[PDB]
RNA sequence: GGUUGCGGCCAUAUCUACCAGAAAGCACCGUUUCCCGUCCGAUCAACUGUAGUUAAGCUGGUAAGAGCCUGACCGAGUAGUGUAGUGGGUGACCAUACGCGAAACUCAGGUGCUGCAAUCU
RNA sequence: GAGAACAGAAAUCUCCAGUAGAACAAAAGGGUAAAAGCCCCCUUGAUUUUGAUUUUCAGUGUGAAUACAAACCAUGAAAGU
RNA sequence: AAGCUCGUAUCAGUUUUAUGAGGUAAAGCGAAUGAUUAGAGGUUCCGGGGUCGAAAUGACCUUGACCUAUUCUCAAACUUUAAAUAUGUAAGAAGUCCUUGUUACUUAAUUGAACGUGGACAUUUGAAUGAAGAGCUUUUAGUGGGCCAUUUUUGGUAAGC
RNA sequence: GGAGCGGUAGUUCAGUCGGUUAGAAUACCUGCCUGUCACGCAGGGGGUCGCGGGUUCGAGUCCCGUCCGUUCCGCCA
């Protein structure tokens, strides 16, 4: 709209520009930098982050540890990945990102080796315990909770994914209190809560809650439910035998695909433009001295 | 060429500039608080002047900002106190505009004398749906030329809905 | 009176230099640094914390001991007659890494490897770098560059 | 900020004698005193003209 | 009494008379101000290898 | 090749004013019982991918645009400067030999590249 | 910049622009933009034992500072600090 | 001055090749920071003094700040840019690679880590030139009022200041 | 040729160096008294705290410069 502010030559001239991945708004540096910085002593010996990202309708969770280069992966994990595990409907959820960190941890720690030991809880009761130490035997293979800029707040399905990654197998170094059901009043932990949490229990009560308070809100969701024949008592054990569909076998198999590169190729290179050249800039601008200024 | 892009109101800020500090300012408090829904929040003078007869810091004036169906209630009732009639000027080269009115009374409320008379000014401010970009923590963005509330189209959606005239040079 | 604080004179030194202001990046950080390695001293304005003294900006030495977020290095200053050996102790974030020394190390990589050519040849390599030898006696071509004659061109006002 | 302090002796001052006639046609008395080494006693009186 | 305060003059001549001898190093540096940590390490270390070689190769 | 998450370098990537975007992708967008947080479900939280879009965002293109960059026998061997002279000059300073060597200006050329993993007619 | 009763050069609010033209206890210079700035939350690391180091230097002191250890704490979801 | 330990060492008031740091001379200000000469065009409802009008978010002149594009000029305590001269460090045996031992440190991991036995690679052993030896300790004298010259330069009108 | 000091209603001065306020005396003004003026009685106003800039929630007092006036030194030859 406005040319009478002016960003003028002077201004342009002088001014700095971010970094991209911060002027996208997409990396907080000043976290990035305490998080991924080695103590010098250890060398090349890298740090692991558990990076875990909300989109709306996709949850992503990858260890990544650094290089100067760009920051390579070790294993990656995705909520979109859950049908082959029999879970569909409500896939960006506590439950899913819980599902989603348990998938990473069994998957990493798998493809590592170790697995066989450090199975880490298989009980999922709820309780903050964290993965032990072995004694006589490696130590258990340690990775940090990168949440990048997704606001901290107790109760968050970022502290979900969280749970599901060191119940897992990784150790994920954490304080109790954002888990949901911490009693902020005392400092006093409800498992129960926390447990009917992990197996979507919220969102069971919630379908229980739409029996007899409206039901054409409760078409409007749930319609894929309705139409797979999934209810409120089901819902608690959908996720439970899920969790042993990773335990047993997580080993990441990819699609299928279906075409090539090249092929994706062709198809996007015929609606993106090319730029030009300098004699056709030249061509118009002849054009546009004869139609404006010669005046035809 | 009009699917998303259609217009409506993001929030209306209901305020009060009282002259000095403590008691009046909570009645004023007390005014807003059962008007709105919505329990107030307290402003405080920025630096000291002497000439108005306030100083620095000193809890001053009082505010609320009202969202949803909500605000549109309270912006009919009040905007039937000036009678759908606005000007030429009110609203603002960002698409947005307000009105000021006095007595509260003639709007709902009924007097009840340990309270008193305060004038409000209601500031409708306008969007398309598409600006959470702006407010959103990450992933930060500027709204494009095309998508934004200028004054004239803001004039016509006002017209449109309410049969409220502009009027006025 | 006198004055002479820890950064004296130091108005344009620290300067964080224009256009690349605040936001240490971070190459910086993820470079490695191994004991007996040489690195080159370029102070930081925007890190206070383990800062180096004025006297080693742009000062090059040894590193010799290493830590959670630091290196000391070592260093020849010079005072009255001698060389006196010093201990400093700099944040990570003041130092690069010597580029000298790494191309001298991937020279020295190219020695073993000729080397080992001319052993497979059978011995006699020339392996020191000699300067430049005075150039060799060559012919020039005419064929169509012809001497292009000048002269001296004389004195004008243009002003 | 407090009200405690009765103290200071009065004033021996002559001017502390219109200070001591003035009182009882009243009026806010703002009276300054000063600390130094210790030392206190009444040095100037001091009224403000409103304040209600 | 207006003395002549400072200079430097006719210091470096002096300076080149024994001449800037450089520090003179050795093999085997002194582990004086390395990591406490680092230098019990391999304190422990020494001790371990010198063992392997003193008690095997015989 | 596009697109996402994570990046490295940090504008050849930023800004101004416009126009194009099929697939998926994000994206906006629907809702507040629970965890959660606000003066306010705007923000952030959670619940739905269901109720709707490509209008914005993001990507790409365009402009004898700003800016930025890159080079040029472009200015210009210009200033300026290390070395020497019982060199000139009343001096200010200047020329000479051995060397070293800029900025503005002018012209032309460019307007992100690229690594890790995933996915797309 | 454009607007909103009393409201005016200025009192409160709201949008737009806004590379820093502010604010950082105090001189001046640096440094700082999801910040070192402002508002909130929880706190004593302004703690204990003793070295090593840099500065001014005679390479003594004093002061000031830097990197560490060994404790015991702080806060944070954590990386850390 | 006394020497001591060795006997071509590792060094050199130096260049070369390479790579660092610098913010001065220059330059720059139609680039920030300030300092400044001139008009042009805009601007005001958001400054006054007039003429046209009972008044007007008035018809029009005079200035006054502002804004835009241009202009002449500048800076020890201004700067995008940026020399020359001086300056740091490397030019390998205490090296490089191959195998593998050490540990109370560190690693998810006999991964790293620093330190190693063993094996290779030497007479262009890894730029120039020079080395009336190289290194090393003792002790003690006098000294601690300076001055002139080239160029750089601060006060000062200037001075054999 | 330097150092220190002063700065306010029309006048003499406090206030002021302590920063979120300008007081006394006289003069001036009004009414009253009085044949009329003085004296008195009862009320009232009047000072951008010399000027200009800066620091400051706030400057009249805090810092810097002109500006106009008062002081101190001018010694040994």
């Amino acid at each position: 709209a406005f040319q009478k502010d002016a960003k003028s030559s002077a201004y342009s001239s002088r001014f700095q520009t971010p970094f991209r991945r911060r002027r996208e708004g997409k990396t907080d540096y000043y976290q990035r930098k305490r998080l991924v910085t080695q103590h010098k002593a250890k060398y090349n010996t890298p740090k692991y982050r558990l990076v875990v990202r909300f989109t709306n309708k996709d949850i992503i969770c990858q260890i990544i540890s650094s290089t100067i280069t760009g920051d390579v992966v070790l294993a990656a994990a995705y909520s979109h990945e859950l049908p082959r595990y029999g879970i569909t409907h409500g896939l960006t959820n506590w439950a899913a990102a819980y599902a989603t960190g348990l998938l990473i941890a069994r998957r990493t720690l798998q493809k590592l080796g170790l697995d066989e030991t450090y199975k880490g809880v298989e009980e999922v009761e709820g309780e903050y315990e964290l993965t032990e130490a072995v004694e006589d035997g490696p130590r258990p293979f340690k990775v940090f909770l990168d949440i990048g800029l997704q606001r901290t707040t107790t109760g968050a399905r970022v502290f979900g994914a969280l749970k599901g990654a060191s119940d897992g197998g990784l150790y994920v170094p954490h304080s109790e209190n954002r888990f949901p059901g911490w009693d902020f009043e005392t400092e006093e932990i409800d498992p129960e809560l926390l447990r009917s949490y992990i197996f979507g229990g919220h969102v069971s009560q919630y379908m229980e809650e739409l029996a007899d308070d409206d039901e054409e809100r409760f078409s409007e969701l749930f319609k894929g439910y309705l139409a797979d024949d999934i209810d409120a008592d089901s819902l608690e054990d959908i996720y439970t035998s899920a969790h042993e569909a990773i335990r047993a076998d997580p080993a990441f198999k990819p699609t299928e695909k279906k075409f090539t590169k090249e092929q994706y190729a062709a198809e996007s290179k015929k609606y993106r433009q090319t730029k030009l050249s300098k004699e056709e800039r030249a061509a118009r601008v002849a054009a546009k001295i004869a139609a404006l200024a010669g005046q035809q | 060429q009009n699917p998303m892009r259609d217009l409506k109101i993001e929030k209306l800020v209901l305020n009060i500039s009282v002259g000095e500090s403590g008691d009046r300012l909570t009645r004023a408090s007390k005014v807003l608080e059962q008007l709105s829904g919505q329990t107030p929040v307290q402003s405080k003078a920025r630096y000291t002047v002497r000439t108005f007869g306030i100083r620095r810091n000193e809890k001053i004036a009082v505010h609320v900002t009202v969202r949803g169906p909500k605000a549109e209630e309270i912006l009919e009732r009040g905007l039937k106190v000036k009678e759908y009639q606005l000007r030429d000027r009110n609203f603002s080269a960002t698409g947005n505009f307000g009105f000021g009115i006095d007595e509260h009374i003639d709007l709902g409320i009924k007097y009840d004398p340990s309270i008193g008379i305060f004038g409000m000014d209601f500031y409708v401010v306008m969007n398309r749906p598409g600006a959470r970009v702006t407010r959103r923590k990450r992933c930060k963005g500027t709204v494009g030329n095309s998508h934004k509330t200028t004054k004239e189209d803001t004039v016509s959606w006002f017209k449109q809905k309410y049969d409220a005239d502009v009027l006025d040079k | 009176g006198k004055s002479h604080g820890y950064r004296s004179r130091t108005r344009y030194m620290f300067q964080r230099d224009f256009r690349k202001h605040g936001a240490v990046h971070l190459s910086t950080y993820l470079k490695v640094y191994k004991v007996g390695d040489i690195v080159d001293i370029k102070a930081n304005g925007s890190i206070q914390k383990g800062m180096p003294h004025k006297f080693y900006q742009g000062k090059t030495g040894v590193v010799y001991n290493v830590t959670k977020s630091s290196v000391g290095v070592i260093i020849n200053k010079m005072v009255g007659n001698r060389y006196l050996e010093k201990r400093l102790n700099l944040r990570v974030e003041h130092i690069k890494h010597s580029k000298c020394r790494q191309e001298f190390l991937e020279r020295v990589k190219a020695n073993a490897a000729k080397r080992a050519e001319a052993k497979a040849q059978g011995v006699a390599v020339q392996l020191k770098r000699q300067p430049a030898q005075p150039r060799e006696s060559r012919i020039v071509s005419t064929e169509g560059n012809v001497p292009q004659t000048l002269a001296p061109v004389p004195y004008e006002t243009f002003i | 900020d407090g009200d405690t302090k009765d103290d200071v002796k009065a004033p021996e001052g002559e001017l502390g004698d219109s200070l001591q006639t003035a009182f009882d046609e009243g009026k806010d008395l703002m009276v300054t005193i000063i600390s130094a080494m210790g030392e206190e006693a009444a040095i100037s009186f001091k009224e403000a003209a409103r304040t209600d | 009494a207006k003395s002549k305060n400072h200079t430097a003059h006719n210091q470096t001549r002096k300076a080149h008379r024994n001449g800037i001898k450089k520090p003179k190093t050795y093999k085997y540096p002194s582990l004086k101000g390395v990591d406490p940590k680092f230098r019990r390490n391999h304190k422990h270390a020494l001790h371990g290898t010198a063992k392997a070689l003193a008690a095997a190769k015989k």
